[PDB]
């Protein structure tokens, strides 16, 4: 019944938060300000659990190297090693030559399947490994208190229901219902996904427990402030911990590449079974007893098995993300590379993903003028005009008043990313000042502080008085800084280009306008003004303190605002505008609130310029947002509050209807139901995200991306890819990639599965026409393993044939990877002319040594006897068996010989779908040295002494070599003029019935 | 007599060959 | 849906609207893939001689063969039971069915040879320039006790067994016998000049089992191939072609064990496979059981 648990852990949650503390203590059994007994929290303590989640469910053993040993292909090469095995044993019906044929050929495939297995195993085992040297868990002990007593105790000894002070930096042990606090704001932002750190309180605020304020909660630190509460939830009862664990039990889902590759499987095991059981009813339909009928079947349906082609993908597979590793985007698992090369829907988060989940400054207020500053983590962007002296007085009084200081071991990082501690406003006031106006540590230890009233619990200024620096005037300086409307209370005077004034409604509402206007883009702003003091009233030995009004904290001067938000990524707008390029629909789902979230939507690129949603429309137009019609707006925010009510057919229908869309204030449950959304309209979606509210959609999505540092530990466990850079533009390479390579890998494809053709018609025409057997096994093993490896890989290192990231993703039910054109080309006509090749190779060989071709029908019978030693060829000459024996198998070594040279030609024009071998060209140096290599090798065996003794290979008589030749150069020439009249002729009929 | 071949010396071709292809090739995937 | 598309409208299953062109593009070709085929396969068939093989080297230690050839090397038969030795004894009979009397009657197409072994017979070159070449008669008496004539054996072995060993025909063989400073022949006739001679051992060369009487019935009586009938000039030039025969009898053996028996030609010309045991040497094992 583990379905109705996932089914209440799908649904959005519910408490107790809103009661009166009485009533509160009243149901949990403690004192408010006492805490419970050290005897009833220890009988808690070990009545249900301690406090921390249950490790990952998950311990698979290295037994699950099991796992890389099936799969779907491995299974294909499974069973034909079974039926191999299957045949042999048949064939134990008799004195049989297998030994060296059939056991041998099943052991092989065997050997193939758990050495590939070994392979991708180790590189999973390696992904794996890099990904453990990641984790450092930190043990923080909560504060406690019991029995009116402060104490310390290990965060995992909490129970419910006792007594929890949090400090400033320390972080929430577990969830607690807020009785008391003062000035504290906790961190939110991986947990709910609120941007800015949002205050708590005892009151209640909202119905939602995951808005309000009067609950704090696990897993996020406490930015401010100080507060008491009793314990509400703990271990796997709270909110994270139900979040974790409905990620850990969701389904992976069948990854596309490994359904294309199932649906390849069906394509050859259907040809596989039609060939064999034709030829099964036609070798009964002739002589052969239904033991030979049976071999023969085996035969033939093992022969269209493909040993070399796993080894070639998994390889393939293997250096893509070799190269995806370089970038430092890691991948969980191997076949996940592909997946944003099919990905038609993007569902991002926006803290700590889009943005940087850092308070940074973003815009200033100067000579009634907007200036925006750099928001970039790496200051990519462009300074402002700093020679103004407003700047400079501005710059001052932010760097001056502030509690922000640099900690003890930032020096030599970066400014930006470098650690701060104090208030978020002040940490992004102290980068900014630090960076563009110069150092702030001669700077604000110029003027000395005398004294200063922190931010109060009302109105909330905070001023500070300092000595003067200047050599001119020896005033005593008077800074404050507070909220726009409350200082504009307060101020009077103005000051531009260096000089003061009063202040007049056109410019004070210039003021207001745009404190509205930046207040509107959803930044914070923070007005500034400070004041010089009447030294002749105010001397330079008077002593002024907090008690009455030293300062005339009225008729100041106004200088201007300050605003900040945390910015996107540096490199994120430019990679949404890629995948907007590419066709891909960009979904942006956030927990944060809908003003901030459409903000940055609009700053991405997410939401385009110029696009309407519906209250946009209804605002312009003075109307009621209910008069206008849906259909109207291409964009929508879509509040979550709506969201719980919304049915499937709504949520189809927003998806549908809506081509830019943010869903705002959803939570992690939410997110998972918006991806399913996606994927019920058979869609292929990527999730992005940072905090553990996307460990539930991460997992879900087709595939997910997790940040490598910014990113959270669940959703990093959810995830099927990392970015360990913490890269947004990766995912464009990636969908480039991806795209990349699934052309190259039908390619690849194609290659062995020309070599099919010219493999199995020997043994086919050897029941039929009762030849001689042209080709070996040990030959067809030395193509398919031997020779064709190096080319097949060397396929994967092909180029983009056009511009990729211009055409649309690929449909799933449409394009296919082995489509019914890749099947009519390999088996269908390359094939074939190899095949004709090799035949002929052969008939040289044998007509030049005596047995003309007519000749050779029938002949096998007598030929394969092992004890007729008087064998008439045509000129009437009497051979024995190892004789005529040991002109097949140098008859066997140029068949192989052949196959090389024909495959000349076949990976040549492999490495084009379209282009002609002119236009993309032989740049492939890989592809280069596989030619060479592979002739070179088929050469040695061909003439490395011995080798007609080991793998019964002789060497071949040096023309042999060129009977292939002009088949090779067929090849060649009927591929390039395909490709030449599909370059021409796109309609097309070449085109629809080839071009695969 | 027509009935002795050199398959030495095809073999010793053959294998001169290998070497040369093979190195040649190993010059041109290091392309520094 | 998925598949059930085998048929409506309208397709046929898969896609049936366009089958006639598909089709009909495979027709010509795989018929233009054949025409180019057979154009290869003819200009091949137009570089191979008509009278000579393009390659000889293959064949080059002609072997030796028996007349019944066995399922493995091997004679094993019942003195007494007709139905025992009926396989082998059919078997010689359609072997020297050709070699009957009346089977050569021609004087056009035949030709006698010498009553003794003779120095080899060239004629001409292997070109058609001269007609179609006799061939030098093989009388079945030149083998005496083993299907000589009417008169005996006739069971051929059947009270002690005997078989026929032949040389393997390759165009244009001249064998050279060895020199009559041959190295250690073991007991053989002087007749080494114009005969190509053959011996029979229990054993390789080690420690034999061996029991066995062996009397030979060669040309004029000698253990050998006369070089008359050679060079063999193909059966384009010599159909109805008669090779030597030469038969080797086992008088003395023990009848209800197994032994094993190799015969080894000898000569220059002649060259032996350790991987071949039917390379120009010979291998039987023959139970006679009662
Ligand atoms: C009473 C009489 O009985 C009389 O017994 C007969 C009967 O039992 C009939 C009995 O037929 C044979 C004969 O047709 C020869 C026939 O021999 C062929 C079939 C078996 C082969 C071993 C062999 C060599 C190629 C090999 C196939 C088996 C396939 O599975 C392959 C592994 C397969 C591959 C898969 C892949 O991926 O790569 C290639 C395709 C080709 C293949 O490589 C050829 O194998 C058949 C089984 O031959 C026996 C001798 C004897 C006396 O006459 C006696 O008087
Ligand atoms: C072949 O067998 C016949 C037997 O029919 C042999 O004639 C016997 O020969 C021996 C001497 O070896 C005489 O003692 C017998 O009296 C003969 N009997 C008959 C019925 O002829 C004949 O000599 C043998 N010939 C050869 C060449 O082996
Ligand atoms: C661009 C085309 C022609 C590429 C093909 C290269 C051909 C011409 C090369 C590749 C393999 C080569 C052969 C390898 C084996 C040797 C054996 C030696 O004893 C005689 C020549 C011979 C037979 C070589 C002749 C040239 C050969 C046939
Ligand atoms: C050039 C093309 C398009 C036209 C047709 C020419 C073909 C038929 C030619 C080109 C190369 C030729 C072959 C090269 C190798 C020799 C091996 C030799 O031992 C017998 C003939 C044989 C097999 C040749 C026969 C004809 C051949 C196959
Ligand atoms: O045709 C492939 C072959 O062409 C080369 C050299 O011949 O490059 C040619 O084609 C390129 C087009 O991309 C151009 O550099 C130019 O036309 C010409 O050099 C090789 O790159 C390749 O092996
Ligand atoms: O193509 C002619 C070229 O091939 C050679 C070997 O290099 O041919 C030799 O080996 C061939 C094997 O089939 C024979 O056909 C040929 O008779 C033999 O000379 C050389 O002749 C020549 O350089
Ligand atoms: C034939 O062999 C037997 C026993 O094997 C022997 O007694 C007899 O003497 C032999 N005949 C001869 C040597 O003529
Ligand atoms: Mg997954
Ligand atoms: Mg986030
Ligand atoms: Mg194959």
């Amino acid at each position: 019944k583990e379905r109705d648990m996932d089914e209440l852990k799908k649904e959005v949650s519910m408490d107790d938060h809103k009661l009166s503390l009485d009533e509160l203590h009243r149901k949990y059994g403690t004192d408010l300000s006492r805490g419970l007994t050290p005897a009833r929290a220890a009988e808690i303590l070990a009545r249900d659990g301690p406090n921390a989640l249950t490790p990952p469910p998950t311990t698979p053993e290295w037994v699950k190297f099991c796992r890389q040993l099936f799969g779907g292909f491995s299974m294909l090469l499974w069973i034909g090693a079974i039926l191999c095995f299957l045949a042999y044993g048949i064939q134990a019906a008799t004195e049989e030559e297998p030994q060296n044929d059939n056991l041998y050929l099943g052991v092989v495939l065997s050997a193939v399947v758990i050495i590939t297995g070994c392979f991708s195993y180790y590189q999973e085992a390696k992904s794996s490994k890099i990904m453990e040297s990641f984790k450092n868990m930190v043990p923080q002990q909560a504060l406690v208190i019991r029995n009116g007593e402060k104490m310390s105790i290990n965060a995992e000894e909490v129970v419910v229901g006792d007594l929890v002070e949090v400090k400033g930096g320390d972080r929430i042990p577990a969830d607690l219902r807020i009785i008391s606090a003062n000035g504290c704001k906790v961190d939110n932002s991986s947990l709910t996904g609120e941007s800015e750190p949002q205050t708590r309180s005892p009151d209640f605020t909202n119905e939602n427990p995951l808005e309000t304020r009067n609950i704090a909660f696990f897993s996020t630190n406490c930015v401010e402030g100080t507060a008491r509460g009793i314990v509400v939830y703990t271990g796997d009862r709270t909110v994270m911990g139900r979040i974790a664990t409905l990620a850990s039990g969701l389904e992976g889902g069948q990854t596309p590449i490994a359904a294309e590759i199932e649906h390849f499987i069906h394509i050859i095991t259907g040809v596989a079974v039609f060939l064999g059981v034709s030829f099964f009813i036609l070798s009964l339909i002739l002589e052969y007893t239904w033991l030979e009928a049976v071999i023969f079947l085996i035969g033939i349906i093992v022969a269209n098995v493909p040993e070399g082609l796993l080894a070639t993908v998994t390889v393939c597979l293997t250096l893509t993300a070799k190269r995806m590793a370089r970038k430092n985007c890691l991948v969980k698992n191997l076949e996940a590379v592909e997946t944003l090369g099919s990905t038609s829907t993007i569902c991002s988060d926006k803290t700590g993903t889009l943005t940087q989940n850092r308070m940074t400054v973003a815009h200033m207020w100067s000579d009634n003028q907007i200036h925006e500053a750099d928001t970039t983590e790496n200051q990519s962007g462009v300074s402002f005009d700093k020679t103004s002296a407003t700047w400079l007085a501005l710059s001052r009084i932010a760097g001056l008043c502030n509690r922000a200081v640099f900690q003890a071991n930032q020096e030599n990082l970066p400014i930006l990313k470098r650690a701060v501690a104090g208030d978020a406003s002040e940490s992004a006031l102290l980068k900014c000042i630090e960076l563009c106006c110069g150092s702030v540590k001669e700077m604000r230890e110029r003027y000395t502080k005398i004294v200063e009233i922190p931010f109060n619990s009302t109105n909330k200024y905070q001023l500070s008085i300092h000595k003067n620096p200047n050599t001119a005037e020896p005033r005593h300086l008077l800074v404050m800084k507070g909220a726009p409307e409350r200082i504009l209370d307060r101020c009077s005077s103005i000051l531009i280009h260096g000089k003061e004034q009063p202040l007049d409604e056109e410019l004070k509402d210039a003021f207001q306008n745009a404190y509205l206007e930046l207040g509107g883009l959803g930044e914070r702003v923070l007005g500034f003004c400070h004041l010089f003091l009447p030294d002749e009233q105010f001397p330079e030995g008077f002593q002024f303190d907090t008690d009455d009004v030293n300062f005339p904290l009225d008729n100041l001067c106004f200088v201007g605002l300050i605003s900040m938000i945390d910015p996107p990524r540096a490199a994120v707008p430019d990679a949404v505008g890629k995948c907007r390029s590419a066709g891909i629909k960009v979904i942006m789902v956030t927990g944060d609130h809908p003003i901030t979230a459409k903000a940055i939507a609009k700053g991405v690129g997410i939401i385009s310029e110029g696009n309407e949603t519906v209250e946009d429309i209804a605002a312009r137009l003075n109307i009621p947002v209910s008069q206008v019609n849906p259909r109207d707006a291409k964009a929508c925010v879509v509040h979550g509050s709506d969201l719980k009510d919304m049915t499937s057919e709504q949520l189809d229908d927003i998806l549908k209807y809506h081509t830019e869309i943010v869903f705002a204030r959803t939570s992690p449950q939410q997110k998972l139901i918006i991806v399913e959304g996606c994927q019920r309209q058979g869609a292929i979606v990527a999730v992005t995200g940072d905090g553990v509210n996307d460990s539930p959609a991460s997992k879900k999505a087709d595939i997910g991306v997790a940040m490598g540092i910014a990113g959270s530990d669940v959703s990093k466990q959810a995830a099927d890819m990392i970015l360990l850079d913490d890269n947004f533009a990766s995912i464009v390479t990636g969908v480039e990639e991806g795209r990349l390579i699934f052309d190259n890998l039908k390619k690849s494809i194609a290659y062995t599965l020309t070599s099919n053709i010219p493999e199995i018609t020997p043994f086919l025409i050897f029941i039929i026409a009762n030849i001689p057997l042209p080709l070996g096994t040990v030959t067809i093993l030395c193509i398919d393993l031997g020779t064709d490896m190096v080319p097949a890989i060397s396929l994967a290192y092909e180029q983009a044939e056009s511009d990729i990231m211009k055409r649309q993703p690929r449909n799933p039910k449409t394009d296919k990877l082995v489509n019914e054109q890749l099947i009519s080309m390999a088996y269908g006509q390359i094939g074939m002319i190899q095949a004709l090749g090799g035949f002929f190779t052969y008939f040289v060989i044998l007509a030049e040594n005596g047995f003309l071709p007519i000749h050779l029908l029938g002949l096998r019978v007598n030929w394969d006897d092992r004890w007729i030693n008087d064998v008439e060829d045509s000129y009437g000459q009497q051979w024995t068996y190892e004789q005529r024996k040991i002109v097949e198998f140098t008859c066997h070594t140029p068949f192989f010989v052949t196959i090389v040279v024909v495959q000349w030609a076949d990976l040549v024009i492999c490495k084009t779908r379209r282009n002609s071998v002119f236009q993309q060209g032989m740049k492939n140096k890989i592809l280069i040295f596989g030619l060479f290599e592979e002739t070179a090798l088929a050469a040695f065996l061909s003439y490395c002494p011995g080798m007609g003794v080991a793998l019964r290979m002789y060497p071949l008589k040096p023309t042999w070599w060129f009977c292939a030749f002009p088949y090779s150069l067929l090849i060649f020439v009927y591929d390039e003029v395909r490709k030449l009249i599909i370059r021409r002729r796109p309609g097309g009929w070449v085109e629809k019935e080839t071009y695969y | 007599d027509p009935f002795y071949y050199d398959y030495e010396t095809v073999r010793n071709g053959g294998l001169i060959f290998a070497a040369l292809a093979f190195i040649v090739g190993l010059i041109i995937i290091l392309s520094k | 849906k998925f598949i059930w598309n085998s048929e409506k409208k309208e397709f046929l299953g898969r896609t049936g609207g366009s089958w006639f062109k598909i089709l009909l593009f495979y027709v010509i070709f795989y018929g233009c893939l054949a025409g180019i085929f057979i154009g290869t396969i003819q200009v091949m068939l137009l570089t191979i001689s008509e009278f000579k093989p393009t390659y000889q080297d293959r064949v080059a230690p002609p072997g030796l063969t028996q007349i019944p050839q066995s399922q493995k090397t091997e004679i094993s038969f019942r003195p007494n039971d007709p139905q025992s030795y009926e396989s082998y004894v059919v078997s010689i009979v359609r072997f020297l069915e050709k070699y009957k009397d009346l089977a050569q009657k021609d004087d056009m197409i035949f030709e006698d040879c010498g009553n003794v072994p003779s120095e080899l017979k060239e004629r001409g070159e292997y070109n058609n320039e001269r007609g179609e070449r006799k061939v030098c008669r093989f009388r079945l008496e030149w083998l005496g006790n083993c299907s000589g004539l009417n008169d005996e054996t006739y069971g051929y072995k059947d009270g002690k067994p005997c078989v026929i060993i032949k040389l393997n025909r390759v165009l244009g063989f001249k064998p050279k016998p060895p020199k009559n400073e041959s190295l250690e022949t073991y007991p053989v006739m002087k007749y080494n000049p114009y005969v190509l001679p053959v011996h029979c051992t229990g054993k390789r060369d080690e420690d034999k089992e061996k029991v066995g009487t062996m009397e030979y019935f060669g040309l004029g009586g000698y253990p050998g191939f006369p070089l008359q009938y050679y060079p063999y000039y193909g059966k384009l030039l010599q159909p109805k072609y008669l090779q030597p025969l030469m038969a080797v009898q086992f008088t003395n053996l023990t009848m209800d064990t197994e032994i094993r028996i190799e015969c080894k030609a000898y000569g220059e010309n002649i060259g032996y496979s350790e991987k071949d045991r039917f390379q120009g040497r010979f291998d039987v094992k023959i139970e006679v059981k009662s």
